[PDB]
């Protein structure tokens, strides 16, 4: 068998060069409000976020106006609080801005979160940081805002099949078959995801 | 308060006495190789600075630090080294430019340091300077401190001494700044200033919409500023002492002048403020009549009442000084560890 | 042909000459072509009526359940047919289509009653 | 939103005070003529110097030059190169530059008083053991290959001349100038690999010790350079 070395060489070189000089998060997140197109991509924004990007600012842009980017300060998911009346927030623990930015308006930061008062005992990562859908809640009116408080039949053919099965088995079991639905935790769309799972240009 | 403004400990405590030129060369090489650099370099530099050109060198070295691989550290003691090194050599326009464009600098002075700064500003007796600076304090949102009385004095004096009729940026800034100083829940001065700030914010809304109310400014998004003002007035009438001034006259003037004859952020079912104006004026006159039926001398000058605050101001300045010495002790404690840490690299080498 | 990532998918394969489509429910990978290779042929479906007028469709219940337990995603038409069969829940988009058709029929009947 | 700014200071009492440095082109040649020629040409080049800065340099230094050329993209010509030599006196004095690009080793002769040049810049300031480095044509290209976009290596504002003590490998024997001879007094090259003891010892037969022992051909300069400095300072004050 004949080996091949230039393939591995080019692979290693490309990996090193891209991990060295990857595009900056601030650079590839920057948006021009005149045309609404991200540089380095030439792609247009969605109609639902057009106005949000035109008007509202970004997470780090908001957090740049207070020391240390406000450790523990109230930042709430505008989308969550417009989709549901219940309060939802982010217990931001760690922060790291991108220094290449002039206004320091981009970076990575996260901690514990809560959804409908459901606290999580793990400081996991935020989702959709670069959106212009971030609203800062001051420390006044804080506790008032943070205040917070069977089974289904089987399908007809499936239950008929189980009926025939247990009839051949011999048991009567006139009870209608059922499954647990409270165990099935149907999760709303807005439940966050893991950033590291999704890649990056 | 000369004793409050003076502090010989800071200027005669922990001077590095390193060569400004050598520190500058080290910083330049480190920012050439663009690897992260601790704040020890800039701190020692600033502590050694004794010249105008050298304060400028530190200024754009702070530029370079903001643009350096590390920015979150943001050491208040280094910030105050810089502030003292600037304000002892009296770079007024420079300090003003920094405090206005802090987004490029990233300076965030704490209560006592800012109080010393504003006391020097008093000593030099400039008004628009202090006005822009207290606007930047409003931006900072740091008002639960002994400097709240100084902020209150400044705003209560400047809102009267301004005499500028139509300016939307300035008037919105006044309306937004007149809230946070009064949040310490003290007296008529406090909650009536909150009321007048609600009124000014509602006026800015009615004249230029709710967008600017929050776009470049952290505010609450409820449009009913006039409704909240009416709530405040009626709850005050229901419930102490209420020393009032004729700013209610300006409130009435604004209400009546607005009663006189694109993105849709308002909700459809709910009413629009343009259509709420009539019942707003109705309930405003009703609450006015109720308050006059119920304190309404309307003679006590608001800036004069801040002179009575000087008593408890001079009381709380003691606790402020004490907290400042506590901060100094904590800094001298945690900072000495960082010098032996820098020696750890040389020991490893 | 080892496809990176991807996932098995029970979906419809097309057969028959033009103007005579004949679908076949069959398990295959997400990356395979329309008539590409498969794993196990599961069932068939004729969208045309026979001499009796009814339309033909076949399901392999045990094997389909085994494939689903092993892990296989479903395509909207095949799970629509399953929900119509009854082994599977009914389709909400099917409910909406039915409701829309009934709304439009009522509207047209109302317009006809107005015209007459 | 002004940009940042660079500075470099250095205040060491024994190290920083480097007193004076003269250009090799103000000085005249041993030849005989009226000093009036020299002094008028000198004041001319000095009243041009008032415009043009000439960040001083040496042989083995790297210069980036921008000049106003009629036939070029934007009518400007930019060139980076190593200083091989500085030759000539008066206004017509020139310096050579060299660089390897696209496998071709190119060299230019830039005159430092023609208005056609717009600006010159010292990317690096160092000094080599050899007075003239025109043997880099026979040296390997990898010693001469330099980047056009390499940034300026800013030197401290007042320090001694950095002298890189190194050697150079060369292309094999078929050389154009026969550098192995002792007439040239060169040391950057490496005889130990470029030739043998036999060849070196056979080339040092042309050696004559007496050239340096002589004292009538040597050229004293102290008074001349002193008068030159004095006239330069007078022109500066004026
Ligand atoms: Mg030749």
């Amino acid at each position: 068998v004949r080996p091949r070395l230039i393939a591995e060489l080019a692979r290693r070189v490309r990996a090193l060069r891209e991990q060295l000089n990857r595009p900056r998060d601030s650079q590839l997140y920057a948006v021009d409000y005149e045309t609404l197109t991200r540089p380095f991509s030439g792609r247009r924004l969605p109609v639902r976020a057009w106005a949000d990007v035109r008007r509202e600012s970004r997470l780090l842009q908001l957090l740049g106006r207070l020391p240390l980017f406000g450790l523990g300060r109230l930042v709430t998911r505008k989308s969550w609080l417009w989709q549901h009346d219940e309060p939802c927030y982010w217990r931001l623990t760690r922060v790291r801005p991108d220094y290449t930015a002039q206004n320091l308006d981009h970076g990575k930061a996260w901690g514990i979160l809560t959804f409908k008062g459901k606290t999580e005992s793990e400081a996991r990562e935020i989702e959709h940081v670069m959106y212009h859908d971030w609203r800062l809640v001051p420390k006044h009116e804080e506790e008032a805002f943070t205040a917070f408080t069977a089974s289904v039949p089987y399908p007809p053919l499936l239950r008929a099949m189980i009926i025939a099965e247990r009839q051949k088995n011999g048991d009567t079991s006139t009870e209608e078959p059922m499954l647990n639905v409270q165990r099935i935790r149907m999760e709303p769309w807005d439940y966050p995801a893991k950033q590291e799972d999704k890649g990056r240009a | 308060s000369s004793a409050y403004v003076d502090s010989h400990k800071w200027e005669a405590r922990e001077k590095e006495h390193y060569c400004l030129a050598d520190l500058a060369s080290l910083m330049d090489k480190t920012f050439e190789r663009k690897l992260p650099v601790s704040s020890l370099t800039i701190s020692r530099l600033i502590d050694n600075i004794s010249s105008r050109e050298e304060i400028d060198h530190a200024e754009y070295y702070l530029y370079k630090f903001r643009h350096s691989p590390n920015c979150w550290y943001l050491r208040n003691w280094t910030i105050h080294t810089w502030i003292r090194q600037c304000l002892k050599y009296d770079a007024q326009d420079k300090a003003l430019y920094t405090l206005v464009n802090k987004v490029q600098y990233g300076i965030f002075p704490d209560n006592f340091t800012f109080n010393l700064l504003m006391d020097s500003f008093i000593k030099k007796e400039n008004y628009k300077d202090a006005l822009s600076v207290v606007f930047e304090v409003m931006m900072q949102e740091a008002f639960e401190v002994p400097s709240t009385q100084l902020l209150s004095l400044y705003v209560l004096f400047h809102c009267l001494a301004k005499k500028t009729d139509f300016s939307w940026e300035e008037e919105r800034n006044f309306g937004a700044s007149l809230l946070l100083p009064g949040l310490k829940q003290k007296n008529s001065v406090g909650f009536s200033s909150q009321l007048y700030g609600y009124a000014l914010l509602g006026k800015v809304e009615l004249q230029q919409g709710l967008r600017a109310v929050y776009h470049n400014m952290p505010l609450i998004w409820k449009p009913g500023y006039l409704d909240r003002a009416l709530q405040v007035m009626e709850k005050v009438a229901a419930s102490p002492e209420d020393i009032k001034l004729c700013r209610e006259a300006l409130d009435v003037l604004g209400a009546v002048l607005k009663a006189l004859t694109k993105l849709v952020e308002q909700l459809d079912i709910e009413e629009t403020e343009q259509s709420k104006l009539p019942q707003y004026l109705e309930r405003f006159k009703a609450l006015h009549s109720k308050l006059q039926a119920l304190k309404i001398e309307s003679e006590g000058l608001l800036s004069l009442t801040t002179q009575l605050v000087k008593e408890k101001l001079s009381t709380c300045e003691a606790e402020d000084i004490a907290t400042y010495e506590q901060n100094l002790q904590q800094w001298h404690l945690d900072l000495v560890q960082l010098i032996q840490r820098e020696q750890q690299q040389r020991e490893q080498a | 042909k080892a496809y990176r990532g991807g996932h098995l998918t029970i979906r419809l394969a097309l057969g028959g000459c033009t103007n005579r489509p004949f679908y076949r429910i069959v398990a295959a990978h997400n990356k395979c072509p329309r008539d590409g290779r498969f794993v196990e042929q599961l069932g068939s479906y004729d969208p045309l009526p026979n001499s009796h007028g009814e339309k033909l469709v076949a399901l392999n219940l045990d094997r389909i359940r085994h494939w689903i337990g092993c892990g296989a995603h479903l395509s909207k038409p095949m799970e629509k047919l399953l929900g119509l069969a009854g082994f599977f829940p009914l389709h909400p988009m099917m409910i909406t289509n039915a409701e829309r058709l009934r709304r439009k029929r009522a509207r047209e009947v109302l317009l006809a009653s107005q015209k007459t | 939103q002004p940009p940042p700014k660079p500075v470099i200071v250095d205040k060491h009492r024994p190290v920083e005070p480097e007193r004076r440095f003269l250009s090799p082109e103000f000085i005249p040649r041993r030849g005989r003529t009226d000093p009036l020629k020299f002094q008028i040409e000198r004041k001319d080049m000095l009243e041009r110097r008032k415009v043009l800065h000439i960040p001083e340099f040496y042989v083995g230094s790297i210069l980036r030059v921008t000049t106003a050329d009629p036939y070029a993209s934007g009518k400007i010509s930019q060139f980076l190169g190593i200083c091989i030599q500085r030759s000539g006196r008066g206004l017509g004095a020139t310096f050579i530059l060299r660089n390897v690009i696209e496998g071709q080793g190119v060299e230019i002769c830039f005159e430092l008083y023609n208005p056609r040049v717009q600006e010159i810049q010292v990317v690096k300031l160092e000094k080599r053991l050899d007075d003239s480095l025109l043997y880099l044509r026979d040296a390997l290209p990898e010693y001469s290959t330099f980047d056009v976009n390499m940034k300026p290596v800013v030197q401290e504002p007042n320090q001694k001349v950095p002298v890189n003590e190194l050697k150079v490998k060369m292309k094999p024997k078929p050389w154009s100038k026969r550098w192995e001879r002792p007439n040239f007094n060169i040391k950057g090259i490496r005889f130990d690999l470029c030739l043998t003891e036999q060849q070196m010892k056979e080339a040092q037969k042309w050696n004559q010790p007496w050239l340096e022992f002589d004292m009538m051909r040597e050229y004293d300069t102290s008074k001349i350079e002193a008068a030159i400095w004095k006239e330069i300072e007078a022109s500066k004050r004026s």
